[PDB]
């Protein structure tokens, strides 16, 4: 295979430092205090914020008024989860 | 000449030369066949002709040698890292 005809000659592949599961672990973090701490977690010590009102500062930032959020939640919940489901096929099938 | 298994030889086979690490191996010939290859062209896997058995060619392990060092500031003793090898060829 690739995997020791290189390695006859002198190609040598050299093992990346950071190890699969540890790139597992800073998008986990960087995952998990996108979802806990909204965007502050970036400019300091992360700060503990609900989800839901998390959104409602990410409507104002694309000039949409939180009181739509606020109303549409479970809405936005099903729209969301749909899409997600659908990440999956768009990987899974193609 | 007697046949070296495990261990780093040099060698030849039926005039075939080269230099590698011969195995016990699995892949299944053809009668009439010699040698086996891989993707690179390199000869991979040859059979014995005495004794016919599927005899794979590793070339014996090698890496760059790492030093690790703290600055030479704080200490004179290193750490080698052999890469890329199983700790017997030390
Ligand atoms: C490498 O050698 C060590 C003993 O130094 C042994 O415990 C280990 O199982 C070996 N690993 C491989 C790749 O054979």
């Amino acid at each position: 295979d690739l995997i020791c005809a290189q390695k006859f000659n002198g190609l040598t592949v050299l093992p990346p430092l950071l190890t699969d599961e540890m790139i597992a672990q800073y998008t986990s973090a960087l995952l998990a205090g996108t979802i806990t701490s909204g965007w502050t977690f970036g400019a300091g010590a992360a700060l503990q914020i609900p989800f839901a009102m998390q959104m409602a500062y990410r409507f104002n930032g694309i000039g949409v008024t939180q009181n739509v959020l606020y109303e549409n939640q479970k809405l936005i919940a099903n729209q969301f989860n749909s899409a997600i489901g659908k990440i999956q096929d768009s990987l899974s099938s193609t | 000449t007697n046949l070296v298994k495990n261990k780093c030889v040099n060698f030849n086979f039926n005039g075939l030369t080269g230099t590698g690490v011969l195995t016990e191996s699995n892949k299944k010939f053809l009668p009439f066949q010699q040698f086996g290859r891989d993707i690179a062209d390199t000869t991979d896997a040859v059979r014995d002709p005495q004794t016919l058995e599927i005899l794979d060619i590793t070339p014996c392990s090698f890496g760059g040698v790492s030093v690790i060092t703290p600055g030479t500031n704080t200490s004179n003793q290193v750490a080698v890292l052999y890469q890329d090898v199983n700790c017997t060829e030390v």
